[PDB]
């Protein structure tokens, strides 16, 4: 893949793994979805555009992210789309990992499409619910986790699996790429406000060095959004 | 036992389940009227909800039956009236309201002596197909904050209502309670998520407790079968 | 002879059952059926045909009640603002009610298609001026100003393509919040010379092109 | 939803709508008599006259289900006599009356125990389509001065009518209701009209109101959404 | 349209409108709907009628005709329509109006099938109905509507284009001319005692002049009558 | 008409018989079926992940 | 064995049904059709004498 500005260079082992078996495609659409006509170039806004790095200690619990979210304020991606009408997009994420050959642990970089994180509060000592306001646009950085084993979701890690996903074993790979196609019932939904997918990225075997060695591990995730769909309005 | 047939997701559908318990008593407390709204929950048999939340959006028709008895079971005499209101279409709000009147709301008439009715129900949603979860406000355009407990819920994944009377300008004569039974047809599903482990406080988000369980226990020590 | 298990749903009455039912006069033969020339097979005829759009809504009185159709330009606001034709949704309550189309709407529930407005201008034959009529999609709010309308879906209107000026809107529907903004703005004062009255007249008239189509039927009328 | 099939007329059209609700008392203030005449009109579904003067001309067959019960809906052993005489034939006046009798007024017998009839009423009309206004004067000929409000109403519109009874000598066992819903089959429309606005007043005549209403108002000004 | 008595030249604008989409036809009777021939050479009666011109006032709020019936002591064709047993004929009616370029307005000629204009009175306090004599039978002088949002008929004008129309506006066309063939459920019915159709021309933008300019606008009327179908009687 | 006996099984109901039954909106026609990626008809492709 | 749901108008008893109904007689052969002359099929022969 050398479409955009710098890469990131790998020895190109076959950690690739495609969303689902397909390809993410454009919109078919040469019939009558939209008669105004969405132009997209690809490499305008498919520039590699990469987070904030993040620390891994040994009483870290795991991490996710939103997708159509994660960009708002984030990237000229951010500065379109919310004033865009309607999006659609696959991607090429790349979770990088940056470790010694000393230390050892296990992450799990998974992807899930319809991600409602819950969540609850203490129980009916005061109030029942309140789920967070800030529940969406979870930054770079953010956010970690409560409940790991059922993802805050009442959902298992054990079969998370059942989802495309990838290892990093520090062991053999250091390094995962998953894409993913666009998912959703309609061919076009709005983006901010629905959040089409989620990432994570949740260690097992929770890491473990010997001291007197760097005890923060950074993963590094790195994106790439390929067949989007936009053309411009106001301001 | 070498065939797929019991492994199809339909085989794994097709099957008749008790989703709906409606009492229309002489009189009493629930419903004095003799007159009831049924919205039409797919979670009304328990089981069934964990059992499609294996997968983000599916799609099928259903097919639905009415038996309708006494508390004690004795078969009476009794015609009554389902009627079977879209989506979009109001619900009545009185027994001699004029909705029940309205064309547009298909409606069945039958007897207890008659053996129950049987209709089908298409695939409602405007949307291409079904889906039980949002990972968003269900609000297109800019977020109202006045209330968030309307979070996750897909109301076009609402597909319709029921509603029951006792048919007659005066009220029953008899005690009756109808039953609603529902089996899903052309059933074809597509993102497979994990399976449920923790039980259910709502029924509008996967919310789990402040306290996690675990599907499997009791197993003393790794090396001990 | 022939074995038969009969079924549920047996002895039912279904309000929208179709069935071949008993003939109560099988001998008859009816009165043969003439070509009559304006026919119609399908709504959706009526749903693209241009009818009048209340962009006026605004009187209640039947000596006025005529104004609705009707919308003004005079030449007291200058490069300022004129009229927005509110909402860009048919069958939701508003000026649409008027047109044909908002009205067969409000005998569905859900719809999708792309409609199109044509604008006439009722003003003397020697009037000249400018209008950029401005369109503002759902999520995005009404536009600040002239200046802020420009950079988006918009048409200035000059009185040289005096008969008429069509705007079509690209696609609308009722996904059960915000619609589409349909805004006409003064691009420039209503310029005349003597012998013309300082104010002139717009009617506007609207339908649903080809691709429209709408949903299950629903009633909701107005008699008791 | 890219299909046309729903803006069908037929489809449009095609609802078995309640447009008769006759009542049998056993005896009381209704009709002490025991015997019924159902002029058979179409507005008796309130909304479908608007929804029908649409068009000018339309043609159609009509299908007619005959559920009876008591005003409790308690189903019971009563055989009763439905009757369709046709335009030209005479109406029955007395119970006894000889038109019951009468083979060229096609007669329906069921029991409330049996399942509602269910019969086809077809196009009867000397004219090649129904007439919901006549822009004249239903003589033909020269006019008569004795009066002129026979204005509009097309005579030849009349599609029948029904009647019903208890059958026997002797009245009645039971305080009945007769409820008759019709349903429009092979409709073929013509010409399309401006859609009512105001509320009829009478019901063979499109007249309005001394004060007109608007069918939507409270806009403030042009300006403001 | 070179046929006739005298003919009136027009620019030939873009006012071409057929009613329905069919030409007006003759009678096919090599059928069973009668065995006596109607009589009708092609130019005994194609005569350009055309009635007295009306006024236009700002004032004004739109006329309507019946035509069967408008034709009686009219033409030699009421003195023809009259005497006959059976009536049948399309209409090609010409909608002329005079105005200044310095006079603005706009006008809608359409054209109504089955036409039932009410009418009702005050309330119950002085009289409960009495309907209306000169209602049918209008004359070439009549008539004023009274209510046209409803046509005063309980029918909006706001839909009244699903009708055959044509529109007269001073800025661009001021001749309209529109055609309807024959329309009814029997391919026959008598004249004088039913008006088959009613025509309509409804100011929408109400005419204003500057003042110092003749207020009156002329709405002249023409009628040239396609296809009609007799063939004699007594006297 | 055509001679028939009613045979047992008459009048019953039986959760899982798989019938064709009144159809309770016979002019509706649903959305599309677009298609969305990730599909399965059969439980056993789970059992293989 | 075969399925039927049963639909309203059943059990009726319509007056103008064309139906043919179960014979009294199967075995009985009536007298033949001998020929007789003057015949009638239709009643607007004698609207035309």
């Amino acid at each position: 893949l050398t479409i955009g500005n710098s890469t990131i260079t790998t020895q190109e082992a076959a950690n690739i793994i495609v969303g689902y078996g397909e390809w993410p495609s454009y919109c078919s659409d040469s019939d009558a979805t939209a008669v105004d006509k969405p132009t997209r170039p690809d490499v305008s806004v498919n520039r590699f555009y990469t987070l904030d790095t993040k620390l891994w200690e040994k009483s870290s619990k795991g991490w996710y992210w939103k997708f159509p979210d994660v960009l708002t304020e984030t990237g000229v991606f951010g500065q379109n789309a919310q004033f865009h009408y309607l999006y659609r997009s696959g991607f090429c994420i790349h979770v990088q990992c940056n470790a010694s050959k000393f230390h050892q642990g296990a992450l799990l970089v998974a992807v899930l499409p319809e991600y409602v994180i819950g969540t609850v509060a203490g129980g009916t000592g005061t109030e029942d619910s309140h789920p967070p306001y800030k529940q969406t646009q979870p930054g770079a950085d953010g956010f970690e986790l409560q409940h790991p084993y059922v993802l805050d979701a009442g959902i298992p890690i054990s079969q998370l699996t059942v989802c495309p996903h990838q290892w990093i074993n520090l062991r053999t790979n250091n390094c995962a790429t998953i894409i993913v196609p666009y998912i959703n019932a309609l061919p076009f939904d709005s983006a901010l406000n629905h959040c089409n997918f989620g990432l994570l990225v949740v260690p097992i075997s929770p890491l473990d060095y010997d001291q007197g060695a760097t005890p923060v591990i950074p993963i590094t995730i790195t994106l790439a959004p390929m067949c989007s769909e936009f053309a411009g309005l106001r301001q | 036992s070498h065939s797929t047939a019991e492994t199809t997701l339909d085989s794994f559908f097709s099957r008749a389940g008790l989703v709906g318990e409606i009492d229309l008593p002489l009189e009493g407390t629930t419903n004095p009227n003799g007159y009831a709204n049924w919205d039409i929950d797919i979670t009304g048999y328990a089981q069934m909800r964990r059992k499609v939340e294996l997968f983000t959006y599916m799609r099928f028709d259903a097919e639905f039956t009415f038996v309708a008895c006494t508390p004690t079971g004795e078969v009476v005499p009794q015609l009554l009236q389902y009627m079977f209101v879209p989506p979009g279409a109001p619900k009545p709000d009185s027994r001699e309201s004029l909705a029940w009147q309205t064309a547009t709301n298909p409606s069945v008439f039958v007897k207890l002596s008659d053996p129950p009715a049987q209709v089908s129900v298409p695939f409602m949603s405007p949307a291409s197909a079904y889906q039980w979860f949002y990972d968003g406000y269900p609000t297109f355009g800019e977020h109202l904050q006045a209330n968030d407990l309307d979070y996750g819920a897909c109301p076009n994944n609402m597909m319709g209502t029921f509603s029951v009377r006792t048919v007659g300008t005066s009220k029953s004569k008899y005690p009756l309670v109808v039953r609603i039974y529902m089996r899903m047809k052309h059933v074809r599903a597509w993102i497979p998520r994990p399976m449920r482990n923790q039980n259910y406080l709502f029924k509008a988000n996967p919310n789990y407790a402040g306290n996690s369980i675990k599907p499997t226990g009791a197993s003393r020590t790794a090396i001990t079968t | 002879g022939f074995p038969t298990e009969l079924k549920p749903g047996t002895n039912q009455f279904l309000t929208t059952d179709d069935g071949v039912s008993a003939p109560i006069l099988p001998n008859f033969h009816p009165t043969p059926c003439i070509h009559i020339p304006g026919e119609v097979r399908n709504l959706l005829e009526l749903c693209q045909v241009e009818t009048i759009l209340e962009v006026n809504n605004v009187p209640t009185n039947a000596t006025s009640l005529m104004e609705r159709l009707r919308f003004p330009v005079s030449a007291q606001a200058g490069k300022g603002e004129l009229c927005a034709v509110f909402r860009a949704d048919p069958g939701r309550s508003g000026p649409w009610q008027s047109t044909l189309l908002g009205q067969l709407c409000g005998y569905y529930t859900q719809w999708s298609g792309s409609l199109e407005v044509t604008f006439m201008f009722t003003g003397s034959f020697m009037a000249t001026g400018k209008m950029l009529i401005a369109y503002t999609p759902p999520g995005g709010p009404l536009p600040k100003d002239r200046a802020t309308a420009m950079l988006g879906t918009h048409v200035i209107w000059d009185f040289g393509l005096q008969s008429s000026v069509t705007l079509v809107i690209p696609w609308i529907s009722n996904t059960h919040y915000t619609t589409g903004l349909v805004s006409i703005w003064y691009q420039t004062n209503y310029v005349v010379p003597i012998g013309a009255p300082n104010t002139a007249y717009i009617i506007a008239l609207a339908a649903a092109q080809k691709n429209f189509t709408m949903q299950l039927c629903k009633d909701a009328s107005d008699i008791l």
